[PDB]
RNA sequence: GCGUACGGCCAUACUACCGGGAAUACACCUGAACCCGUUCGAUUUCAGAAGUUAAGCCUGGUCAGGCCCAGUUAGUACUGAGGUGGGCGACCACUUGGGAACACUGGGUGCUGUACGCUU
RNA sequence: AUUGCUCAGGCAGAACAGAAAUCUCCCAGGGAGGAGAAGGCCAAAGGUGCUGCUGAUGCUGCGACUCUCAGUACGAGUCCGAAACGUGCAAUCGUGGCCUAACGAUCCUUUGGUCAAGUGUGCGAAUUCUGGAUAUCGAAGCCAGAGGUGUCAGAAAAAUUACCACAGGGAUAACUGGCUUGUGGCUGCCAAGCGUUCAAAGCGACGUCGCUUUUUGAUCCUUCGAUGUCGGCUCUUCCUAGCUUCCCACCCGCAGCCGAGUGG
RNA sequence: UUGAACAAUGGAUCCUACGUGGACCAUGACUGGUAAGCAGUGCUGGUGAUGCGGGGUGCUCCGAGAGCAGACUUACAGAUCCCGAGUGCUGGCUCAUACUCAGAUCCCACAAAGGAUGUUGCUUACUAGUGCGCAGCUCCGAAAAUGGAUGGUGCCCAAGUCAGUGUGUCUCCCUUACAGUCUGCCAUCGAUGU
RNA sequence: GUGAAUGGGUGCGGACAGGCAUGCUUCUUUGCCACGACAGGAGGCUGUGUAACAGCAGUUCUCCCCGUCUUCUGAGCAUGUU
RNA sequence: GGCUAGUCUCUGCAUGGAACGACCGGACCCGAAGUCCAGUGGACAGGGUUUCGAGUGCUUGCAAGGUCCUUGGGACCCGAAAGGUGG
C-alpha cells in the first residue's frame, strides 16, 4: 500500500454535504479552438476589415 | 552484530595513527577542488563534523558540489546487484585529492608535448615482457648450489 | 531540567520580524469540547448496543511527555510553541538558586 | 519450529546473474541539491549571454586588432627570408 | 606479465607450452578455423584475404608466420583464428590433477607440449 | 559441453504483427525495397511496417507542420508510419506532400486545402524509391495514459500517477489516494 | 611502504607540486600558447607539402 | 656564514648533559604619567634603552635515551590456488605463486619557501 | 562564543598540619576531564575558570543527501541558501550536548498559527458552513507542535479442560532405533608411595591414552492417515569385559589348607 | 604509439505473468558445545533440479556434464577370476596361531598412548664389538552380542605395500563414460541470397 | 609502535583526447577602465625530412615577452578553432 | 546540399537524461510600487525562493475483440470441530 497507493489511509479537506456539481458544471476550451469554430467565409471577410 | 550504529565497528577503523594524534594542518585546508575531480574519502576521526558514514571509506568519488566547508562527492556503491550513485556531502578534512589519474595525466601531458613540440616518444605502456638472446661473456664463475645437510641444532635452536 | 521566563528568540510576526523578549509558558491541555466533530461521532457511535466501539489505551510504556512550551512575544503577543525533549521534571527557571 | 534464518549463500550468485551495472551513467545529474549561488549564477550567465553572430564578430574584430603591426613585420621578415636561405646555402 | 599471471591462476584447468614451428604448422593446417561473421568456417586463402587483408596478411602462411614469431599481427591473427578443437590424445593422460613437475599433466609443459599437441591433433 | 555465451537472438522485430493484408503487401513492398535498394529509409520503414501499434502511434497535422516548418523542406515528403489525425488548433497550414498508412477525414482535408498530397506508401515507394527528400517522423509513446502509470507512485522521485480504476472524486481535496504519504502533515510526503 | 606516514606525504608532495603547477600556471600558457602556434604552423605546413605533391 | 617575521612538512627537528655564539637582530632588561589588567606591573598593558649574553634562541659534542635509515632476520613466519599427498588425528611435507614482523648490526641527528636585513 | 589557563599522578619544601586541609617549585602525551555503557576523539583544546549570551526548530505546506533500506517511512545526522541574533578586533564559530544510543503512523483530541480582529496617521490584499446575508456564536478546513501505541512499521484483551474436539504436523516432545559419550561402565601407560627390606606377589597417588553402549545425558535423523508404551512369566539364541567346571596351566609376600593375580 | 592486455552479437530504454521465500552438503575461515549424521555462520561449488563412468552398494565424493546414431580417442579410475583391460616389465619391503585371517584408491566404514633382541635401512658415541637413537613394514596394545564379509573368491619373490616404466618409438600399455574429435540425421537460434 | 596473502574503490585518451582564442554572469576577487590606447629591437627563423641535420615549403614568422600604459582574480556555463 | 574511399555543413523524429531567463495552480519572503474600471475601493500587477503538482511546452483519445492476470463473489475440487433460525 505505500509502495503502490500512498494517499490511502487518511482524511483530508473540507467535506461538502449535498454537493451540487450541475451549478460546478464547467467545460472549458482554449483561444488555441476558436478560431475553427469560425466558418471561414467570415474569416476571410474579417481578417483586415473592422468587423 | 545486533548494533548497527552509524559508527559500529569503527575501533580499529576510525583510530588515528601512532604518533599521528591532532588535528589535520593548514596543507589540509589549502586543498583546492572543482566540480569533476577525483577525490578519496579518508574519514579523518580528529573532526567530527562533516564526517562521510563509515561505508565510504576507501572509495573514490568525483565532485559534484563544491559548498564554503565541504565538498559533495559521488561515490559508486553496490547495493546487491546494482551500483547506485551515492552522493554524500563530506567536510574537505575528510577527502583527499586523488591520484588516482597522476600516471594518466603524466602520460597524456607528456604525449601532447611530444606531438606539440617534435621531442619524446609518447608512451604507450606494455606489460614487461620476455627477453631476448645475450652472449654474457661474464667473468663471474657459478657458486654450486644445492641441498645442505639436516642438522637438528641449526633448525632448532635454543 | 530548567528553562528560563524569557528568552530572546526570532518573532515571525509582521511587527517584529527580529529578535524579541518572548516571555515563557508551559502548555497546559485544554479541556476536551464535547462538541468537537470527532467527541460527537464518538458519542453517536457510543449510544446503542453492542458495547465500546473505538478501543481504548491500556499499555502504557511511556513513564514522561515531551515538554511544549509557548513563547510569547512581549511585543506582538504572538505565540511560537516549541518542544523540548523528554524529561521527568520540569519548572521555569528562577534563576536564583 | 526453530528455523535457520540468516544466510548470505546464493546472493552473490543471484547479483551476478546479470551484470552488476550503473543505470545512468552517462546521464547528466539533476542541479538539485548543487549550491544556490552557482545556480542562480548559471542561470544569470545564460541569460546574459550573447548570440554567435555578434561572438563571430568580435573574435573577428580581436583577431583584425592587431593586425597592421602583425602585416607588417611580416613581410618584413618574408622580405629578409631569401636572404636567409642564401646564406643557409652556402654551408 | 598480464598474461601470465592469469596462466597461473587458471593452470590447474589448463597445460601451455612452447610449440615447435611444425606443431604449429601441423595445428594450422588441420585443426584452424576462423571466427569470421559470428559463424565458424573453415580457413580458405580467400576468406584469410577478406578479413585480414587489411594487415598485408593473404595466406596462411602468414598465419603460421605471425603465431610462431609474434609478429606486429599476432593479435589479429588470433583473433581472427577460432580455439582449436582437439580430440582426447592418444595415449592419454598421466593424471589430470597434478601439475606437470608433480608427474601430472597440468600446468607448464615448457616444451612437452609438442607431445601432447601431436597426441591431440 | 561447452561454457557457452549467450547463442544470438536477433532483438529486432522482422514480422508485422498486423492482420490487416494490405499492410502485409505494405511489408512486403519494403521488404523488396530494403533488399535491392537498400537504403536506410527503405530499412527505416521497414522495421516502422513491422511495429505494433502502439509503437506507430497516431500523428497530428501540427507535428508535420513542425517537421516541414524550415525553408529547406519546400519539396520534401513527410513521412508517417502511422494514422494521421488533424490537429484542430493549426489553422494555416503550407502546401505539403505527406505519406501515411492512414488520413483522418480531418487531417486529409486540411492538407488538401492546403494544396498538399496525401501519399500511400506505394505511391512513395514509386515516388521516391530510394527515399529521398523524405522527413520521417514518428509520433510519441510516452504522454500514454498507461506510460504515465509506468513504475509506483510510492517510490521517492517516481511521478507516477496513481491506478484509479473508475474512481474519479468529485471534491479534489477528498481525492482517493491524496492524505497518507502525499502531505507531510500526514507524516510523510513521498519525495520529489 | 604503506604507512600513513608515507601515504600522507606522498599526498603532501602532490599538493605541493599541484600548488606549483598553479604558480607556474601563466608562464605555462605562454608557452602552450606558442607550442599551438607551431602546431598551426606544421599542420598548414603539410597541407602546403599534400598541395604541392598534388 | 647567519638574524627576524610568517610558514609548510611536524623528532634526522625531541629529551638530558657538557661547551661556543661576529653582525643584524631576537632575548633577557629599566620604569608606572597615561591605555589596560591584575590578590601581586609576576603575567599582561603602556613607556623606554642603563646593562648582559647568564638564561631563552642558534650552534658543536655524546658508540647518551629516543627518532630515522640501510643491512639483516629471511625466503624464516604467514599465505592464495592444487592434489584419490602423508598422518588415527594433531598437523606436516610437496606443486604453483605472494611474502613479512620483532629483535640484532651499523650509520645518521632537519630540510626548505616568501619577505626584510646582517655579514659588505 | 571570546578569552586566560593546563590535567591524573609524583619529587621536594612551608606553623599547627600528620598518609590525607592550604600554599610554592620542578616533572608529567594526557596515565585527567568532556553527565552515563563501551569505543573513537581532543592540550595556548570539542577540557576547564571567568564573562557575555540563547544558534536548544536558520520565518515557508522550505532543499540535496547519508545510516537504516525495499534504496520506503519514522528517527538520527551531514551539507547548503538567506532573515534575524550571540560572541569576538576580526577571520570565523554557533539552530543544542565532542561523535557513535536516548524513541513513535492513520483516525481522534489539544494548543499555536491561518482566519477574524488590531494597527493601519491612508486605502486594500480576504478558507468554509451552498436560497442571499450578519454575529470574538458555534463548527469545519489547511499548517506547526503536543496527548501513544516499549509486542517500539503502532489490535482494545484473563484462566482452565484428566469431560473434551478439529485441521494438521515426524517442521515438534514422550517409547524403540540412529549420531555422540560429557556422565556411567570397562580396560591401558608411567611410577610417588604401600607392601617388615623391595616401585609391580598384590596394589598404583599425582598425571595421562583408550574402549563400549551398557546408565543418564545431548540431539531431534525415521516414525504423530498410531511401529501397542514398564516389570514379571514362557521360550530360544548370541556376546565375553570368564563366576564354576577344564589345562590339577604359569606366578605369589604359594610349606599344607584357604587363597591373590595372569593366560587359553 | 589510435598511447596497457584479453575477451565481447552487444549497449541503451521499458513493460509484464508467474514460481520461490522449510533448505542441505563439502573445505584450518570459524563460534557454542566433551562431542554429535548437533546448533549457527563466511567464500565458493554442488545437492535440491542431475542423469552418465568410477567409489561393491550410497541424493552431495572423483571424472564429466546428458537430442538420435556410426567410427576413433580418452577422463576418473582400473586389469587373478567374478569383470573389459598384463597372473606386465624393473628394484625393494612385509609372513601376521585366528574368531578384526596381515594388508589392501579420497570421502569411508576407525584407532591411541605405550612396548618388541621380528626384520630392513640410516645417522651417531665409544677401540670389529658395545651404546644411543631415527625412519619402512610387521607384532602386542586391539573386548559385544543372528552367521558374514579388503564387495566375493582368495592372494604371500601377492592378487599387500613403496617407487619407477609403457616413448607418436614399447615382443605386453592396454581397457572404456551419455566427455573430446569427425560424420549423418532431428530440433532450436541465427547469417546470407531469395 | 609493525603488518602480509587473499581482497575493495578509482583511473588507463579522439582520430568524446589534448591544446588555443573569445564571450557571459547579479557568483567570487583588490583585480576595473579594457571588446581600450601605445609599441622597439635581434634573427641562416619556422616546419617536413636527418644523424647526417643535406634537401624542400613559407603560413598575420621565432625570440626579448603572450611587451608597456599602477596591469590585468577565479569559477561555472557557452561561442569558435585545431 | 558540398565533398571525398581523409571526408564538412544543414535536418534532429522517437527515447533517455538535464534545463528553463518559460508559463498554469498551490505554499513562502520583500512588497503591493504601477496600470486600470460594469467604482461599496476593488482587479490585477513587480521582484525574489534550497518550494510543491497525479501540471503544460504542438493535446496520444475512444470503442470492440483477444491473451495473461487481480479483487469481490462457492471461485481450481473435496474436507472441519463450530455459529445461527425454525421445528
Ligand atoms: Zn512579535
Amino acid at each position: 500500500m505505500d509502495k503502490y497507493h500512498p494517499g490511502y489511509f487518511g482524511k483530508v479537506g473540507i467535506r461538502r454535504f449535498h454537493y451540487r456539481l450541475n451549478p460546478r458544471f464547467c467545460p472549458t476550451t482554449s483561444i488555441s479552438r476558436l478560431l475553427r469554430l469560425v466558418p471561414k467565409e467570415q474569416l476571410e471577410a474579417c481578417k483586415g476589415k473592422e468587423e | 552484530p545486533h548494533s548497527w550504529g552509524k559508527k559500529a565497528r569503527t575501533r580499529d577503523l576510525f583510530s588515528k595513527g601512532f604518533r599521528c594524534h591532532g588535528r589535520p594542518s593548514l596543507s589540509t585546508y589549502l586543498a583546492v577542488f572543482k566540480i569533476g575531480d577525483y577525490v578519496d574519502v579518508v574519514t579523518d576521526p580528529s573532526v567530527q563534523k562533516g564526517q562521510p558514514s563509515k561505508v565510504f571509506q576507501g572509495k573514490t568519488g568525483t565532485v559534484w558540489n563544491v559548498t564554503p566547508r565541504a565538498v559533495g562527492v559521488l561515490v559508486n556503491k553496490r547495493v546487491r546487484g546494482r551500483i547506485v550513485r551515492k552522493k554524500i556531502s563530506v567536510r574537505t578534512e575528510h577527502v583527499r585529492k586523488s591520484r588516482c589519474q597522476q600516471d594518466f595525466k603524466e602520460r597524456v601531458r607528456h604525449n601532447e608535448l611530444v606531438k606539440r613540440t617534435g621531442v619524446g616518444k609518447k608512451i604507450k605502456r606494455q606489460p614487461v615482457g620476455p627477453r631476448e638472446g645475450q652472449l654474457l661473456k661474464l667473468r663471474k664463475k657459478p657458486i654450486p648450489l644445492g641441498a645442505k645437510k639436516f642438522v637438528f641444532s641449526e633448525v632448532y635452536n635454543f | 531540567v530548567q528553562y528560563p521566563k524569557t528568552r530572546k528568540t526570532f518573532c515571525k510576526g509582521e511587527p517584529c520580524k527580529k529578535h524579541q523578549t518572548h516571555k515563557v509558558v508551559q502548555y497546559k491541555v485544554g479541556k476536551a469540547s464535547v462538541v468537537a466533530q470527532g467527541k460527537r461521532r464518538y458519542d453517536m457511535k457510543q449510544k446503542g448496543f453492542g458495547g465500546q466501539t473505538k478501543p481504548v489505551f491500556h499499555k502504557k510504556a511511556k513513564t514522561t511527555k515531551k515538554i511544549t512550551l509557548k513563547l510569547q512575544c512581549t511585543s506582538c503577543k504572538l505565540i511560537k510553541q516549541i518542544k523540548i525533549k523528554r524529561c521527568k521534571h520540569f519548572e521555569l527557571a528562577d534563576r536564583k538558586g | 519450529a526453530k528455523s535457520k534464518n540468516h544466510t548470505n549463500h546464493n546472493q552473490n550468485y543471484k547479483d551476478h546473474r546479470h551484470p552488476i551495472r550503473l543505470k545512468g551513467r552517462r546521464n547528466q545529474i539533476s542541479s538539485k541539491g548543487l549550491e544556490q549561488k552557482l545556480k542562480k549564477n548559471r542561470k544569470k550567465s545564460r541569460k546574459g549571454f550573447l548570440t554567435p553572430d555578434v561572438q563571430k564578430e568580435i573574435r573577428e574584430k580581436r583577431s583584425k586588432k592587431g593586425e597592421a603591426r602583425r602585416l607588417k613585420s611580416y613581410e618584413k621578415f618574408k622580405a629578409k627570408l631569401p636572404i636567409w636561405k642564401a646564406k643557409h646555402k652556402a654551408a | 606479465a598480464a598474461t601470465v599471471n592469469m596462466l597461473r591462476v587458471v593452470s590447474p584447468w589448463i597445460t601451455w607450452g612452447y610449440p615447435s614451428h611444425q606443431v604449429v604448422r601441423n595445428l594450422m593446417y588441420k585443426r584452424a578455423f576462423a571466427h569470421f561473421a559470428h559463424k565458424r568456417l573453415p580457413i580458405t586463402n580467400q576468406l584469410i584475404e577478406k578479413a585480414l587483408g587489411k594487415y598485408k596478411i593473404i595466406c596462411m602462411e602468414d598465419l603460421i608466420y605471425q603465431l610462431y614469431t609474434c609478429g606486429p599481427r599476432f593479435r589479429e591473427v588470433s583473433k581472427f583464428l577460432w580455439p582449436f578443437k582437439l580430440s582426447a590424445p592418444r595415449g592419454g593422460l598421466k593424471s589430470k590433477k597434478k601439475h606437470f613437475i608433480e608427474g601430472g599433466d597440468s600446468g607448464n609443459r615448457e616444451i612437452y607440449i609438442n607431445q601432447l599437441i601431436r597426441k591431440m591433433i | 559441453g561447452i561454457d557457452k555465451p549467450k547463442q544470438y537472438k536477433n532483438k529486432d522485430k522482422r514480422h508485422p504483427t498486423a492482420t490487416n493484408p494490405y499492410i502485409r503487401v505494405l511489408v512486403k513492398i519494403y521488404r523488396f525495397l530494403a533488399r535491392r535498394v537498400a537504403t536506410p529509409f527503405n530499412k527505416a520503414v521497414l522495421k516502422r511496417l513491422m511495429k505494433s501499434r502502439m509503437w506507430r502511434p497516431r500523428i497530428s497535422t501540427s507535428r508535420i507542420k513542425l517537421a516541414m516548418r524550415k525553408p529547406d523542406k519546400k519539396d520534401h515528403i513527410c513521412v508517417c508510419v502511422s494514422h494521421v489525425i488533424h490537429d484542430d488548433r493549426v489553422l494555416g497550414l503550407k502546401p505539403l506532400k505527406v505519406c501515411a498508412l492512414k488520413f483522418s477525414k480531418g487531417a486529409r482535408a486540411a492538407i488538401e486545402s492546403a494544396g498538399g498530397q496525401c501519399l500511400t506508401f506505394d505511391q512513395l515507394a514509386m515516388i521516391t524509391p530510394k527515399g529521398s527528400k523524405c522527413v520521417l517522423i514518428r509520433g510519441k509513446v510516452t504522454r500514454r495514459k498507461q506510460y504515465k502509470s509506468f513504475g509506483a507512485p510510492g517510490v521517492p522521485g517516481s511521478h507516477a500517477v496513481p491506478k484509479l480504476g473508475n474512481r474519479k472524486s468529485a471534491l479534489r481535496g477528498r481525492r482517493h489516494e491524496n492524505a497518507r504519504g502525499r502531505r507531510k502533515s500526514r507524516a510523510f510526503k513521498v519525495k520529489a | 611502504n604503506n604507512c600513513f606516514r608515507r601515504v600522507y606525504h606522498s599526498n603532501w608532495e602532490y599538493l605541493l607540486s599541484l600548488e606549483k603547477e598553479a604558480d607556474a600556471e601563466p608562464k605555462q600558457k605562454a608557452l602552450r600558447y606558442k607550442q599551438e602556434k607551431k602546431q598551426q604552423f606544421r599542420e598548414k605546413g603539410l597541407k602546403l607539402a599534400a598541395a604541392k605533391t598534388a
